[PDB]
């Protein structure tokens, strides 16, 4: 895996 | 096939240029420690003695050779600086240690577009990993005397179980140690070329105390009165990475071959650099990144556990089956458990501390506006349309130079790709 933490926002509504 | 009449979410244009290079205060994935376990020698705790003790754990030194010259620099002054430090250590008992202000020292102690290059994403992947050692929570154990709600300390304590062995945690601890030694030297000597060992301590997979030596820094003169006043310094850092595979990353460095280790050659990355009481204080305060990343972890966990009308902390960390998209591989987007999430959100916060820059501060405020706009397109089956400012223009304008900033753009492009696929 290449880690990409902006892919969180596919799930987490930008708080 | 006229999408060309429509304005929809394109990715960000990154800059063309020779590949970006490394610019952090010290080495990250490439670092190499010489260390001692259970250290108990006479005067342990004392940097210079600890350092001398780590240097004697290694027997492979050979006659230093330049092997990737810095091309702005007078390369043989960096050999002579190494050799000088090697020479000045072979000695007899004091606490700190100023260098003969020799000729090669005095010298060593005193936009352009670049494109993205893979090393930075590789550094990021290393930062998120577990290590065999732990970098915090190293003392004897005692009560949490400290007034804190139940669920908030549960979250904090779960997080710590996940980040204490994280490689990003070694980086925080390394910046804290080095910057605070640098402040100390910069204020005691001021007219001195103090030799400053780069140290961290940790506890091993078995639970042993361990002290680590990454290399050394030499301070220049440090009569500083503005907070902005600049201490030059030369950092010299052991590494096993052969700079010839990716010479573009090392453009800021003279690289020497200094030894062999158990069997590979051993390198010393050298470069001059500078800091100020304010940058050193920033380093000294890198534990704030643990704070920052906990808080986003906690609010992810709040949001979720409110949906499900139960606290989900315990179940998230222990069963490890709630997951979150956080990476990509040849098969598409990959999800991981809350423990990979904590470590990655840690690493993001640490990196953006190691690579603090105005380009980052711009990119990250503008791209957030687009973010919210792309999540609104995504989450609403009749989303409507949205005015961009020169949102693209404000964002893209931050993309000049910076390896970290440029990955973040690349990472945002990935997102747009999937957010709407």
């Amino acid at each position: 895996m290449d880690v990409n933490p902006t892919l969180l926002f596919l799930k987490v509504p930008a708080q | 096939i006229e999408p060309f009449l429509k304005t929809t979410p394109r990715p960000l244009r990154l800059p063309n240029g020779p590949p970006c290079s490394q610019r952090s205060k010290f080495l990250l994935m490439d670092a190499l420690k010489l260390s001692i376990e259970d250290p108990s020698h006479e005067g342990e705790g004392i940097p210079l003695y600890d350092a001398i003790k780590c240097m004697r754990t290694f027997f492979g030194w050979k006659e230093p050779n330049v092997v990737k010259p810095h091309e702005k620099g007078i390369n043989p002054n960096y050999l002579l600086s190494w050799k000088q430090v090697l020479a000045e250590l072979q000695d007899i008992i004091p606490k700190t240690k100023n260098m003969k202000k020799t000729s090669q020292l005095k010298w060593a102690l005193g936009p352009e577009l670049r494109s993205l290059a893979s090393w930075i994403q590789n550094e990021f992947n290393k930062a998120c990993e577990l290590t065999d050692s732990s970098w915090i929570e190293l003392d004897e154990i005692g009560e949490d005397v400290a007034p804190i709600e139940h669920i908030a300390s549960m979250r904090r304590n779960y997080f710590t179980s996940e980040v204490s062995h994280c490689r990003a945690t070694e980086y925080i601890m390394k910046g804290v140690y080095i910057n605070t030694a640098l402040l100390n030297a910069s204020c005691a000597a001021m007219d001195d070329f103090q030799l400053i060992p780069m140290i961290s301590k940790c506890r091993t997979k078995e639970g042993r105390r361990k002290t680590n030596l990454y290399g050394f820094i030499i301070k220049g003169r440090s009569h500083l009165r503005n907070d902005t006043d600049v201490v030059n310094f030369v950092s010299m850092e052991f590494s096993l990475t052969d700079p010839r595979l990716e010479p573009h990353k090392w453009e800021k460095y003279c690289v020497l071959e200094i030894g062999d280790m158990l069997s590979r050659p051993m390198f010393l990355y050298v470069r001059t650099n500078g800091t100020s009481k304010i940058k050193m204080k920033w380093g000294m305060e890198m534990r704030r990144c643990l704070l920052q990343s906990l808080q986003q972890i906690e609010s992810m966990i709040e949001a979720e556990s409110s949906v499900k009308e139960k606290d989900m902390t315990k179940e998230f960390f222990e069963n490890k089956s709630e997951t979150w998209p956080i990476g990509e591989s040849p098969k598409g987007v990959e999800e991981s458990s809350i423990g990979k999430v904590c470590r990655t959100l840690l690493a993001k916060s640490v990196f953006n501390s190691l690579y603090a820059s105005p380009q980052l501060e711009g990119f990250s405020a503008e791209s957030r506006k687009l973010l919210l706009i792309v999540q609104a397109l995504r989450d609403n089956l009749e989303p409507g349309t949205f005015d961009l400012g020169g949102l693209y223009e404000a964002i893209e304008e931050c993309l000049i130079n910076d390896p970290w900033v440029l990955l973040n753009a690349s990472w945002f492009n990935s997102f747009l790709t999937h957010a709407l696929s």
